[PDB]
């Protein structure tokens, strides 16, 4: 991000794109897409789940005023310009939202430069203080700022902060995926804040969701070499000042690098050289050390993420997953994975994905993100959503993929995607997979309870059938329609074949389709078998036999007379899996 | 009301049902699951209304099915769509064009004029010299009868004009033939007809259509499909060689037939090198061919010099 | 072959020339200037065609005439557009329905059945009982006979089933009627046949359609126009009133019919209070409603519940 | 426009758009609608018919380079910044394109601050002279510019001077109406000179054409009063010094003014008020004077338009119109108006209108433009062009309308359009009329041939026609043709009515239907008359009636026997208006 030299206006005007101003819609949202941040950046410090109002009225042709109101500690009067502004340079290699404080300024001045009317703030830093009022101008040339009115105005009920910015530019269009988008993005990934949105004309989308856990602490460290480069050993060495177990995180392994390099392991740290530099960057290379830290950054959790979408959308089968803190060629990084499946969701196809970054959105062209990409290179339909294309399943979907990581691998120079590293998409995808099967499971359930359902009206259909088969053909009746309904849920049928003579030979089969251990009785008054087992109460008796037969086993049970007729009216019981157990 | 040398392979329809049950699942040829299931159900609403309502005579149609069918419940009907498949898989169970069992369709096969006399039957309860319209082989083609034959060919043409005025000037008689209009595309009644003479007769039979490939299409759904046939038939009407001789007007073809040309080649059905030939002369002229425009040159031309002309020489 | 009464007026449209040139110019009703001066010229390939080939016979159509026309030069055609204007011109100047010139048409008038002999005249060189499709009034209405009549009710029914149907179960005999199917927008043929028989037979005559406004027009189409009419007639067909009561299924009707409905209202054609009464009832019920669809409440259902029971309160 | 203060890009980047760079595609065009006029700004002042080449390659994703050789007499060393630069106050009310400087200096900022590439630069004075190569850059805050590259190239075929400029923009478009339209729109007005395009990727359209007749001259004034307001006042006083016959061109009308406002004849110039101001200012509008200048402007021309169109298209029939200087609340102009009929033209309607304003073009919504409004006000159909609408009559037109003033009435702040002032309209509309009628006279004229033809052909068909009603009715035969054919053009008939008895009379009656005056002979052997005239020759005579009819005159000649049938062989001829004249 260079740091100048003579030159203000013109800065922006040239990089009017790379930082994110190019067309009226995006003029907008890139002031908000700071503002926001700005907020919890500040709250996330010692203040709470931070609230946040924002508004934008029509005023004009084509200008927009634009109401931030934060809810944060505020902020002290001897350090507006600094964060109203920037100008600055130098550290600082942790964690969180905006690539370096480029933040804000940018608004500032876009509104300053197409508009012109300085710019509102106001604040209050607790219950008993002045509540500031400042119009803020930067004056270019004079690059250092300008403020122009430092009043006391009465109320606001103390404690926060709000920016009221008016600009030539376009919020309006909310519908294509612009705005609301963006803090309904917003919202879901911050769980532990409010969002109140009230856009020009009147309507009110209100993300007042909780769970009040402020994210882990953010934290701050040295680098680690993997990662350094040509630009590094120049800052490191010209400026300031034994330069190893002093500015390079996680003593031997100091007099050990020295040496290949081709340096003393006492010599003095700066003014070394030009190109005697090029040769210790590799006195690392070549001699892998231990680790750099684990004990680093702040996913947004397994849970949270769950309960941010949860709370603001319309899902059915919920998954989330946060997986270790992985690591690439010195920058430490844990990605963590969510997904939603159908509901208020679309219809037919049209996959839709949101991307997170660093708890930052993104919804700038998804083509090249190492994001989308991920989830085009790997299984598809089987696994559950059937559909077809080279890349990215579709269906009623949605799913969240974020990454960590004290600096980033973006493609473009603008931050807007995620370049294609080895050991992270490596990562994303066991990731995006670790869901991707627990989905799995609810549709091979799901849809299973289909295949359940079908069933039971192929048992109220193959009912009538067979009884159409009758008073059209005249043939004795509807013949069983059990031994084949049985086959089908395929459990294991067991019925009674009787034939009459001047005796009486009746046989008692069963057979299985699925395996099992059963238990059958059969009660009558006597009898003339494949081996019984009886006890006897009152005056009919009991025959219980005992079988276990399994796979496609088809065994048979016999016997003889008595009496007569009668004999059809029973259905014989067991005691396993009519029949209890 | 005969019907029976079917109604017996459409009761065996039912038969493959007990057999089918007593013993095991109920596949066809695929029934066990839902669509396939119920699919079936649908075997009752169909040998019911038929086997029980063949010796009562009554017979009806497809819009009509759809609802005599809005009374068997657990089995109704939710869109007309059904009727076919059901209808059309009938065709190829019991093997047994449709019609065959007390079917009648959307249309009316009207249309013939020729020498030979000849009654039907059933409903009760000349064709040398009918009428005009005359006879209008009704939603059947196996209700029966002849003696008189006195004619060697017959006319297959299409246009609510060239036929009629191929009537007036006529044809009839010191000219043999047997007439039948067709209407756009000919199906069951028509068609049944055509064949029914190129098999129990032995008389030859050629197809008179426009030059469209809405025509050379009409003699593919009598020469083959799309029971119904004249295969050894050959096709005496406007085909591109003969109008390239013969002066006439034309007018400029569109993309719908272009698309169309090279469907008729490039998908090979019924596809000789002499329909290949004559349809390549398509691709090259490029222009259409109405049929009755014979009449620009001569009104008494067609009944005159075309059809004898090309008469002659059968091929 | 008659047409005389008409040749008359045919050659006299001729007359009004020399009697027009001789004198002055020579307006019709315009003539005088290029399109109205070839709009004439073409009078000439007109009654020339005609006076002089109506003593011979022969009868053409429509897509013949763009063809015996491209015989006279300097009068030709360039498109088939002209057939109607000039025929559709001697309509009204000769008071004489383009038929009598020995004109006929796009279609077949066929399907007709009931208790009726009778014989046509020309072209050769019972009604009661004919086969099936049986006659086909073909393009002319006035090559008459009759001298049988024991029926009393004649009847207008649509549909390539809902009037076959009424042939099977009948209702020929025990109940009257004379039918007449009529397949969409009855034309010629039928039309000037079922007024003919509205005013040389005084027998009454009702229509019987779906309930789509595309049929609830066709009782229009012979109500009067758009020598062919029967204003005096009744439609006992599916009137939206005679449904409501009648249970049967129905359908979802769409835009085009929406737009439809205030047409045949914000347009008073034959807009009575009565068929406006009815109609209002299409708004309401925002439904269709097939003619078939008795079949749904019995196969035998038409032709014993409906028909009668609505025909026995004549309106 | 302004002197500002301390901010140099701003200026730009807020008036982002009333200066003329909003868009892609309009960022590139108002680079070109600089540099072009420039140039024949530059030349029309002593160089001759300038031509110019005009490139613009494809660099990159979305920036482009566009080259602008001139031809004129290319400038001086120490005269670059002032030229390419803009920052000038104070001066100057005659007649030219760009509304003050405010020029090129948009174009190298513009270029400057997307890309950012100096800006090539190269000139030669005259034969053998240095030819210098100048990159120049413009580093903000310090608003004078900052030369960097001032060497001495090496050829160039010495007289004139390209720019090459490098710029984030877009030529591209050149459908819908963009840039092609610009030049061939310059081209037609400017007939004094050659444009040659040469586009990225491969084309070439060449506007060489001529008539080397250079402009009027150009020329400065004094102001008038009215049209002088409160601003004026501020800046005569305040600044210089009597402060009447000094300064507010066309002594006794000096010492009148003073008492109306309610200062003395002799007070001194400077400091008076700022009160009293508002008194003196009236004090003219009040006392109307003689008259601002005539000998003042330069039209285009009537002629040079003429040749504008017919060079650069492909019409039918033309006509142009320069009338006289107008003058309005004290501002002189003058406009012209050309209008070109079908033919290359498109099919119906659609009708196409470009407008010039003292010489510029304009393509920017039509809407409101004096010009467009005045083209709407007015006839219509009956005229000639038969077109409905409520506005702008519609067919295969094309219409040209041009406006010059030392300073012109522009509606919106960025010279878009002129605003509807009584004055001004009231001269357009009988200036768009003084050919919308020119027009009428050749339509009248035109479409009158082809009612001349339609008869030819029913002369040629009436024929045949009672030549049907012959070989169809029995009736004699095609009963005279002529004497209806006659009745059409409606000139006048002449025949001869003949009937045989036991003598032999016959009539030759004729008749008109216009008024002129007729000579009529007939020759034969005899004769046996309303008033006869007789001549004879050789043995058969001559019989020379005189007769002068008109209106719907119907006068009848008759006369006697001699022989017989024979006679019907003739043909009488006449003179004046077969028959000679």
């Amino acid at each position: 991000k260079k740091q100048k030299s003579i030159s203000v206006a013109e800065f922006f005007e040239k990089n009017r794109q790379i930082l994110g101003f190019d067309s009226a819609p995006r003029s907008l949202i890139t002031t908000v897409k700071e503002a926001v941040d700005n907020a919890l950046d500040a709250c996330e410090e010692a203040g709470i789940l931070p609230d946040i109002l924002v508004q934008v009225e029509r005023t004009g042709p084509d200008y927009v005023t634009v109401i931030i109101e934060d809810n944060g500690p505020g902020i002290v009067r001897e350090q507006i310009p600094k964060v109203f502004a920037k100008l600055l340079y130098g550290f600082h290699a942790l964690k969180s939202r905006g690539q370096q404080g480029i933040g804000i300024s940018a608004a500032v001045l876009y509104a300053q430069m197409t508009a012109g009317r300085h710019t509102k703030i106001l604040s209050k830093t607790s219950p008993t203080a002045p509540a500031h009022y400042y119009e803020l101008m930067i004056n270019t040339s004079t690059n250092e700022p300008d403020i122009l009115v430092d009043e006391v105005r009465d109320w606001f009920r103390p404690h926060g902060t709000q920016i009221e910015l008016e600009m030539r530019a376009a919020y309006v269009k909310g519908r294509r995926q612009s705005i609301y988008e963006y803090l309904k993005a917003t919202a879901i990934v911050n769980p532990h804040a409010r969002i109140t949105l009230i856009d020009p004309d009147g309507n009110e989308e209100v993300f007042e969701r909780a769970t009040d856990k402020m994210p882990e602490p953010a934290e701050e460290i040295l680098p680690h070499p993997e990662g350094i480069e040509l630009g590094t050993l120049m800052k490191m060495l010209h400026y300031t000042e034994p330069f190893l177990r002093y500015s390079f995180c996680k003593l031997l392994t100091a007099e050990e690098i020295c040496k290949a390099a081709g340096l003393d392991p006492e010599i003095d740290p700066h003014a070394l050289g030009r190109h005697e530099a090029r040769k210790l960057i590799e006195a690392f290379e070549k001699v892998k050390i231990m680790a750099p830290p684990t004990d680093c950054l702040s996913p947004i959790g397994e849970d949270l993420i769950y309960r941010g979408l949860e709370k603001e959308t319309t899902v059915d089968f919920i998954a989330t997953s946060t997986r270790k803190p992985a690591v690439y060629s010195g920058n430490p990084f844990v990605v963590e994975v969510g997904m939603a499946y159908g509901g208020n969701l679309p219809k037919e196809e049209k996959i839709s994905i949101m991307r997170f970054a660093n708890r930052v959105p993104l919804l700038y062209q998804q083509g090249g993100c190492v994001t989308t990409h991920a989830v085009e290179d790997i299984k598809w339909k089987q696994y559950g959503l059937n559909q077809p294309g080279g890349g990215i399943p579709v269906g009623p979907v949605i799913l969240l993929i974020h990454v960590a990581s004290i600096n980033v691998p973006f493609t473009s120079e603008s931050k807007d995607a995620i370049a294609d590293i080895p050991v992270i998409k490596e990562e994303i995808d066991l990731a995006i997979k670790e869901v991707a099967r627990k989905l799995k499971h609810y549709l091979s359930k799901q849809s299973n309870l289909k295949k359940r359902r079908e069933k039971e009206i192929i048992i109220t259909k193959v009912l009538p059938k067979l009884a159409a088969k009758v008073a059209h053909v005249l043939e004795k009746d509807v013949p069983d329609i059990n031994p084949v309904v049985a086959k089908i849920m395929g459990n294991l049928l067991v019925h009674r074949v009787i034939k009459n003579n001047g005796d009486g030979t009746v046989d008692v089969a069963i057979k299985v389709k699925n395996a099992y251990s059963f238990r059958v009785h059969e009660m009558l008054p006597c009898k003339v078998k494949p081996e019984p087992k009886v006890v006897t109460m009152g005056n009919d008796y009991d025959y219980v036999w005992d079988i276990s037969a399994s796979a496609g086993s088809s065994k048979v049970l016999s016997y003889k007379i008595e009496s007569a007729s009668e004999e059809e009216l029973q259905k014989l019981p067991q005691l396993i899996v009519t029949g209890a157990k | 009301l005969a019907r029976e040398k079917l109604l017996e392979i459409a009761e065996k329809i039912y038969n493959q049902f007990e057999e089918e049950v007593v013993p095991s699942v109920s596949l066809p040829s695929s029934a066990k699951t839902v669509k396939g299931a119920f699919q079936l159900l649908k075997t009752y609403a169909t040998d019911f209304l038929i086997n029980e309502h063949l010796a009562r005579n009554r017979g009806s149609t497809l819009r009509e099915l759809y609802y005599i069918s809005e009374g068997w419940d657990y089995a109704k009907f939710k869109e007309q769509g059904e009727s076919d498949r059901l209808i059309e898989d009938l065709e190829i169970l019991t093997s047994l064009q449709r019609e065959y069992f007390h079917m009648r369709p959307e249309e009316d096969g009207a249309t013939m004029f020729g020498p030979i006399e000849i009654t039907e039957q059933t409903k009760r309860g000349h064709c040398q010299k009918v009428g005009e319209g005359g006879y209008q082989i009704p939603f059947n083609v196996e209700n029966i009868e002849f003696q008189k034959h006195d004619a060697s060919m017959i006319i297959a043409i299409e246009t609510g004009g060239m036929y009629a005025r191929l009537m007036e000037n006529g044809f009839d008689e010191a000219y043999n033939a047997i007439l039948v209009h067709l209407k756009g595309q000919p199906a069951r009644s028509t068609r049944r007809i055509i064949k029914r003479m190129n098999e129990e007769l032995g008389i030859p039979v050629a197809v008179f259509t426009d030059g469209d490939p809405w025509s050379y299409r009409i003699y593919a759904s009598v020469a083959y499909g799309a029971f119904m046939a004249t295969p050894a038939a050959k096709f005496l009407g406007l085909q591109p060689s003969d109008i390239v001789e013969y002066e006439l007007s034309t007018d400029k073809l569109t993309e719908q037939d272009v698309s169309a040309l090279r469907s008729e080649l490039s998908d090979p059905r019924f596809e000789s090198d002499y329909w290949k030939e004559q349809i390549q002369l398509q691709l090259d002229i490029g222009k259409k061919a109405e049929q009755q425009a014979f009449a620009g040159k001569g009104l008494d031309f067609v009944t005159e010099v075309y059809l004898p002309n090309r008469l002659k020489e059968m091929g």
